[PDB]
DNA sequence: GCATGCATGCGCATGCATGCATTATGCATGCATGCGCATGCATGC
DNA sequence: GCATGCATGCGCATGCATGCATAATGCATGCATGCGCATGCATGC
């Protein structure tokens, strides 16, 4: 065992020495300057690298992957310490917790002379002028770990971990000091928590009610009382590193101050925490003895071009799937043996907000939402808002389920009104459907393709040809990008001059008149007119144009008289 | 407490008779390497069989068996003085080791309604199926704690059921100084071990019918911790013991009885390379030939039952693409052609295999569930036979009294070998990678030749696609063919088991010949013993074969000429449309094949037996 | 108790200074040899000065002296280092060793009275007399038993003193076992300590004049429990503690002060060959002029002094036979004649010397009595001032005022050396070989020429055989012996002590001259000094002559030779008369003048000498 | 030497600080299961 | 495809074994010392 006192010099120094990294291409001074802002209200929150740490000690590094909380709380009092010494104007603008801070200090410094004796518990608490935290960012070289094999030997220890994100807890406050008042002295009394519950006081430990013995009584106030943001995540292993015949095993954590309002549900998230347990008290067990309860405490969460290269043909279907990536409902029908599920799981694959539904697995409860233990959660639907969602077998589906879908398609929202469920949900999510061979369809729907498998010798021979090549080199015959492309298209927003109105409205009036012609034809309103805007308007943006072109137009007529065709 | 003991002839002893069961150096004992595998091994307890105990010292083994804790102490003792011996460096990692058990216990081998007081104290031995299990938790064992004020740090230790009986001194969490100074808890330096508990049921099929059954409650340590899982059939060895309850003043002298586990069991080459490089061929052939005496004839069913049992190759790609690798099969026939028979053979001979009738199991309990716990509120997943069936073959007998929507529930394990659930508060993908057989018989009662398979299937064609294989098998009411089935039958029924007298009541490679079940002119052939043929099965399975240039240009150019032929074949009917999915399954049969034979690649013959099966099952006169 | 420490500053800091004190091997540190000699004389615990700590580490002993208990376990854990450094093999023998204090403590040298409770638990010293002691009785520290049911013997380990607190879990003797069944404890390897109690009393000599005494308790340990007696004058050194009180609701807040006792104090050779060897009869001639300068002339009574402290021998015989050694001496003369002031530098200069007057102690103080204690019933004896004196010197100022019966009490010592003592119920014979010496003015204030010294002293003849040697002194009026007289005492009365300025208030074997204490004519002789006169009369008194051939008939001729010159002297009368007594005395004074040169025979010349005393001090004019 | 004085000595009572002996009953909490309700799935015709 | 049946499913009440919380007073014993008694020692005259 070391001496802390050695160990938080070496912090401190730490602290001062780094003018390494920086990003203009220069040599900066990064913990000073985040040390000058921190002096003052610009950041209310530290994050520290233990990868660069690693140069100079590692065996301070070790330590602080074994024993984090201690190290932690060394950190806390050394930056704490710092702080004064880089302090260099007062705060231009304050709100009511610094008035508090200023207040106290200030008759603090009016009353304690320096050589009178100052009881132990005459202090103020170190977290009650605190307003800064530090967090750790977990070391490079350590390998993340699976929430399977994370046993006993992992209490207390620094871990990082991956995971799915399945429950998430509503940002409310958690008490860190309570503050009491007494009811015959202007003294004030602290008192700290670290339990899931704790007992308010009564009586005044203050020195004038000792001494008059006037038995003065406590109360609770909450402007003085210091609140910190506080969350609860539910997390689940991948499908990937489940055993064989098992089931993923789930994890909690807990989220504090600035890491709140960082996931949503069903994200795969990246956490750096600390593996600590609860002490039980409750129903009586079988084995004596002290058992409790293990959780994780967070201190970083993390979160033409080519589609689905590995499919041959449909490159038409390709492009209007690129389209309906970009934006301004697409489905298809098709015969079996053509992939039409690999594409839809590529899509969802690609897509930053992206649900797959492949039947009546999902159906019912799966979409809309429900109440549990009480708080709404809501389906695929919810969850893909502002996202894509992908839809297997629709034909399969109960009718209940194609109607709320035909609902998120017209409406954008979902309505609940059932015992106990009285809402409206917000679906912005556009709908891409695949289904085996209705009018329905032709009438709600955007465009759909119908994929027929004609067996020309050909084609057949070249797809037979391409599907061998994948098989044996496992790769296509010769994604970030394509998220970053899509990420800055989706930022401009075209418009629609006067004048091209005019030839527009003629291509729509002689379109009908075709389709009057042809009276094998089917469908044609203004909701053909829009998607055909919609998909111009889209064209438009993949070119950055703030204006739209001929071009455009024409290839979504082009696209729509093929999906017809 | 300063009390000790001096002497104690017993303990002592014991500990001798332990010392010298254990030192394997005069004898052919196998434990010193046991214990250098455990050393290799990280891991810190042996299991020790009861009959090899009793036969080298019986008085030891009564001992044991009457009396369990103190002489488990002593094989604690003499486990930890040699590993101290061998190798004194590790015995320092962990405080004491601990003792399985092992082998055949006689008359204390006892069912969970068969447990009574009479064993109390005693080590049993039981066999059943696991229905509750709850979260792992820690315990603490030793505390360790700094104190700010006078900077020194103390440590406190805990034994709670190291000890029979425990007093309120003891078990208490210290957290103030002498001088009340506060006392910070350093969760780093302190130790705790996992702890878990278990309930386990006798099993339906052993309980007596029309009878409630009886349960046992298990408590699982630190190393057992993982071992075990609800719906599982196991057999435990442990200690019986009485469970102390609580302080009070009046006590009703009723106590409960608890089961402390020792042993969990999850009930279940130069002879194969020179077989391998000498026969080649001749491998898949006597495969084929010696899967199944019982059942006569039908080579193709045989075939495609084997390329099962080997089956093909999973692949992934960079973009996280999934391509299937497993076969299936659907058998369509009359009467008595022997496709239960082959159904059960197949349910005994593969090592993961469910049997799964039409309307036995719903569609609920074929794939998985979600349930609410109770005891919680949050959701619970509950596996079904396909997930459980993990990379294994589920048996479906009567396949078309399935209904449409087990069908469709089936579809996506049969596509990508995965299944998706999600309610509101939950959501999961888990693994179903699997095989399927399915015997359906046809819709008349009987095959009419006259009309084409597709009225008598009366399958949607989306299925049919779903499935690699066809076959149809009829009984053909030849004099001859009859002679022959009928000389099988007597044949097999007139055997009797060798050393069993007659009108009583009820490795080689090759097996030996026998007069009736192979008779006089099958003397110049052999057929496989089943063991030698499972553990090629399984090595064959482990091996990784690749796809050459040779034969992917034959393969798609036949492939290209069938669909071609779908016009060419005028005079027959075809059984199963011809899509995507039939490349994929010649390639899968070729792989399959290559696994047959041991090698590294794949050859044009295993394409060729590949097409040669696909023109059989495809087409039919 | 499972509790633990791990770190300690000040412990292992302090236990480092103290590891530092003792090693003695770049200093000139003594400890090592203090240590050797420890194991070799089979002790186990040492004394180490309080200043020398001081000088080499201040606080440490400041820290020691504030603080006793954690500093003393400090130090008993480095002796128990330090032993098993240098001969582990002999550190097996003892649990722990100990350490005694010494050196000047200064402000916390603090009489009985002063004791007060600033001084709670520190290290104090005291000074003081011994009042009442208690019987040695032996306490448990080691049990065992044994079980004849069972054949198993078990070990309990006792620890009341050692801490602080006692609880009643402790403390209690094991009877059965855990089975019920009797426990035989077998002493013989149990462990057992011995224990006394013991009172002092401020000295009455430094109480304030009419005020009662205060006293202290001590508990003495197993090692110092005979070192103290009651009636004796010591110094102790130890811990002053609080006593627990038995368990108890309701306290009045008082308790009792008892001092743990840790040093008990008793308060008390090339160089002498060479003086012995060169100077021979020069030896008792020097040491017989510089035996006080202080005193005048009177050359026969400092021989005679000298006789005293130089002694006969002690002789035994077969037949148990006892002879006496001891010499007596008695002086009558006018007053101030300084009698007294040779009574009291005797008191001064022999090791064991008691003064007691004629009237200030009776015949029962003298030799002893005998009390019944009211504690128990029994008998017990007091021993007197001449039982005290074994060995030694009683003086007997005014020895005239004797009553008769007294008297007739000294005659049992006086001539057998012993006391018998008798009271029904207990009967004993106590020791007590001692010297006396006596001064007793004459019966007419002064000492008439004329009268015939038998008149002038006035009494018996037996009491004056009793004694060996009879003196009288006169203050003849002489002119020139005036002026000396007057000159020798003016010159003491002006010398002034050197290093002391003028008008204040208030080894060399020979000393170094003095202008004023011994004069310019003297300066070709010398004075012994008084250290080297103790050391060689020590060393005198150690050695045990033994008496020649040649002098034997010379004194038993001489002794017929004065028992017949009984008619022949009739110009002078005998002062004491002629018995066989004589002759003894004849033989002590030529052993002791033997004695007086260390020698292994006694000569001719020490019978002149012997026999020159007898007739000056047989007869005067 | 005999007559008298008298400091020492012993046994049983009370007063006062510490110390010793005694000792079941009533109320609260979690596990098991009935009873009313709404959703939802499956099965006919 | 629409109308009906219905095995599954959920939330709040009571009943019953274990378990939890409470909580000074009166009587006995050894140490200190007074008061009556007989023996015995020492001191005069
Ligand atoms: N154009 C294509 N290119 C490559 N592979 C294809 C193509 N069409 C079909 N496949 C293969 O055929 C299989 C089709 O199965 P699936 O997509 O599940 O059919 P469906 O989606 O109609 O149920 C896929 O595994 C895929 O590998
Ligand atoms: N090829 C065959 N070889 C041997 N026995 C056969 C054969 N075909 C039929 N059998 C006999 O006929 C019976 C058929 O029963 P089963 O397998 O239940 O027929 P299915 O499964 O067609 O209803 C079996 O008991 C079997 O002994
Ligand atoms: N021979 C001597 N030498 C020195 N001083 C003497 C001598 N004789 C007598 N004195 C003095 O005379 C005093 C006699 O007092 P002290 O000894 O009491 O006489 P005594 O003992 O005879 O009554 C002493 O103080 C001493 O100083
Ligand atoms: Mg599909
Ligand atoms: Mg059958
Ligand atoms: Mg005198
Ligand atoms: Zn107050």
């Amino acid at each position: 065992l070391k001496d802390y006192a050695l160990e938080k010099e070496k912090v401190k120094k730490f602290l001062q020495e780094f003018y390494q990294d920086d990003e203009l291409g220069k040599k900066q001074f990064k913990y000073g300057n985040q040390l000058v802002r921190l002096a003052h209200r610009e950041q209310v929150a530290l994050y520290v690298d233990l990868d660069d740490v690693a140069e100079d000690d590692p065996e301070l590094v070790d330590s602080i992957c074994e024993n984090a909380r201690r190290y932690a709380k060394l950190f806390a009092d050394a930056v704490q310490e710092l702080l004064p010494q880089y302090k260099e104007r007062e705060v231009v603008n304050k709100d009511v917790l610094d008035v508090y801070i200023e207040h106290r200090l200030m008759m603090e410094q009016r009353s304690r002379d320096p050589g009178m004796v100052r009881s132990p518990q005459n202090q103020y608490p170190a977290e009650l002028m605190r307003r800064f935290e530090l967090y750790f960012q977990g070391p490079s070289s350590n390998k993340p770990r699976v929430i399977r094999e994370v046993r006993a030997d992992s209490v207390g220890k620094l871990v990082t971990v991956r995971g799915i994100v399945t429950r998430v807890s509503e940002v409310k406050p958690k008490m860190v000091v309570a503050t009491y008042t007494c009811d015959q002295c202007g003294a004030e009394t602290y008192q700290p928590i670290q339990s899931p519950t704790f007992m308010p006081l009564i009586m005044c430990p203050s020195q004038e009610c000792q001494t008059n013995r006037s038995g003065g009584r406590l109360y609770l106030q909450t402007r003085g009382s210091r609140f910190i943001k506080f969350q609860e995540m539910k997390m689940q292993e991948h499908s990937d590193q489940v055993p064989v015949g098992n089931i993923p095993r789930s994890i909690t954590v807990l989220v504090e101050g600035e890491n709140t309002r960082i996931a949503q549900p069903g994200d795969h998230v990246s956490v750096t925490g600390i593996f600590l347990p609860i002490l039980r008290t409750g129903f009586r067990q079988v084995v004596q003895g002290l058992l409790s309860e293990t959780y994780l405490e967070a201190h970083r969460i993390v979160k033409a071009a080519s589609i689905a290269p590995e499919i041959y043909g449909h490159e038409d279907v390709k492009k209007a799937l690129l389209l309906l990536l970009v934006g301004g409902n697409i489905c298809l029908m098709g015969d079996p043996g053509v992939a039409k599920s690999q594409l839809l799981s590529y899509i969802d694959r690609l897509a930053p907000r992206s649900q797959y539904t492949t039947g009546r697995g999902s159906s019912g409860v799966g979409l809309t939402a429900a109440v549990l233990r009480l708080t709404l959660e809501g389906g695929a639907l919810v969850l893909a808002d502002q996202g894509v969602c992908c839809i297997d077998e629709f034909d399969k589906m109960a009718e209940a389920d194609r109607t709320a879908i035909h609902e998120v398609m017209e409406q954008q929202t979902i309505s609940i009104a059932k015992a106990g469920i009285l809402t409206t949900l917000n679906a912005r999510c556009s709908i891409l459907a695949a289904a085996n061979p209705p009018a329905a369809l032709l009438s709600r729907f955007d465009l759909l393709w119908l994929i027929q498998d004609r067996p020309d010798r050909d084609n057949d021979l070249r797809l037979a040809q391409h599907i061998t090549y994948v098989h044996q080199h496992s790769r296509q015959p010769p994604m970030k990008l394509m998220r970053r492309y899509i990420a800055m298209c989706r930022e401009k927003q075209p418009m629609v001059p006067e004048s091209l109105a005019d030839y527009i409205t003629a291509a729509y009036v002689e379109m009908r008149r075709e389709a009057w012609a042809s009276k094998d034809a089917t469908y044609t309103s203004a909701r053909t007119l829009l998607a055909i805007l919609r998909l111009s308007t889209a064209l438009a943006r993949l070119r950055m144009v703030d204006v739209v072109e001929k071009e455009d137009v024409n290839e979504a007529i082009r696209l729509m008289e093929m999906s017809k065709d | 407490a300063g009390t000790v003991v001096l002497d104690d002839v017993e303990l002592r002893e014991a500990q001798r008779d332990y010392l010298d069961f254990l030192d394997d150096e005069e004898d052919q004992g196998i434990y010193q390497s046991k214990v250098r595998e455990l050393i290799s091994d990280n891991q810190y307890r042996l299991i020790v069989n009861v009959n090899d105990l009793r036969r080298k010292n019986e008085k030891r083994a009564n001992r044991l068996l009457n009396n369990a804790f103190e002489e488990l102490v002593a094989f604690q003792r003499a486990l930890k003085d040699f590993v101290a011996s061998i190798d004194a460096t590790y015995a320092k990692q962990y405080e004491e080791f601990y003792v399985g058990l092992e082998g055949s216990f006689g008359s204390k081998h006892v069912s969970p309604r068969t447990l009574t007081s009479c064993f109390l104290s005693c080590v049993v031995c039981v066999e059943g199926i696991v229905t509750k299990c709850s979260l792992v938790r820690p315990k603490v064992v030793r505390s360790v704690h700094y104190c700010p004020a006078t900077k020194k740090t103390i440590e406190r230790r805990y034994s709670d059921l190291t000890t029979l009986v425990a007093f309120p001194s003891s078990s208490v969490y210290p957290t103030k100084d002498e001088e009340n100074n506060p006392l910070e808890t350093e969760y780093g330096l302190s130790v705790y071990k996992d702890h878990q508990t278990i309930t386990i049921q006798e099993m339906p099929e052993k309980a007596p019918a029309g009878q409630l059954p009886r349960s046992v409650d298990v408590i699982l340590d630190d190393d057992l911790v993982d071992k075990a899982k609800p719906g599982d059939r196991v057999q435990v060895v442990g200690t019986y013991r009485c469970l102390p309850g609580k302080k009070g003043g009046y006590t009703s002298g009723t106590f409960r009885t608890v089961l402390i586990a020792c042993n969990v069991k999850q009930m279940s080459i130069a002879k194969i390379k020179k077989f391998s490089k000498t026969r080649s061929k001749d491998i898949f052939d006597q495969l084929a030939k010696s899967l199944a005496p019982s059942i006569h004839g039908h080579d193709y069913v045989k075939k495609a039952i084997l390329c099962l049992l080997l089956g093909g190759v999973e692949r992934d790609l960079e973009n996280g693409s999934h391509i299937r690798g497993d076969i299936n099969i659907l058998l369509i026939g009359d009467p008595s052609v022997a496709k239960s028979q082959l159904l059960r053979y197949v349910l005994c001979t593969a090592p993961r295999a469910i049997p799964t009738t039409g309307r036995g199991s719903s569609g609920v309990g074929l794939t998985a569930a979600v349930t609410t716990d109770q005891e919680t509120g949050e959701r619970r997943l509950e596996a079904g036979a396909m997930v459980l069936a993990d990379r294994g073959v589920v048996c479906i007998d009567e396949f078309d009294k399935m209904s449409d929507m087990d069908r469709t529930a089936i579809h996506e394990v049969m596509e990508q070998g995965r299944v998706t659930i999600a309610k509101a508060g939950i959501h999961a993908r888990l693994n179903a990678r699997c095989s399927v057989l399915a015997a359906a018989n046809p819709v008349y009662g009987r095959y009419d030749q006259y009309k084409t398979p597709m009225e008598n299937i009366g399958l949607q064609d989306s299925l049919l696609s779903r499935f690699d294989l066809l076959f149809i098998m009829l009984d053909q009411m030849d004099p001859e063919q009859d002679r022959e089935i009928s000389d099988h039958v007597l044949r097999m029924h007139r055997y009797r088991a060798p050393g069993e007298q007659d009108g009583d009541a009820m490795t080689q490679i090759y097996e030996k010949h026998d007069n009736l079940l192979h008779g006089t002119k099958k003397k110049k052939e052999k057929m496989v013993s089943a063991a030698f043929m499972k553990k090629y099965i399984h090595v064959a399975k482990i091996i990784k074969p690749v796809l050459t240039q040779e034969s992917a240009t034959y393969i798609a150019e036949e492939y290209s000429r069938l669909r071609s032929q779908d016009s060419m074949s005028s005079d027959t009917a075809r059984t199963s449309p011809v899509t995507a999915r039939t490349l994929e399954t010649l390639i899968r049969l070729a792989t399959a094949h290559a696994k047959a034979r041991m090698s590294k690649t794949v050859d044009l013959q295993d394409a060729e037996e590949a097409v040669e099966l696909v023109q059989y099952a495809y087409f039919k006169k």
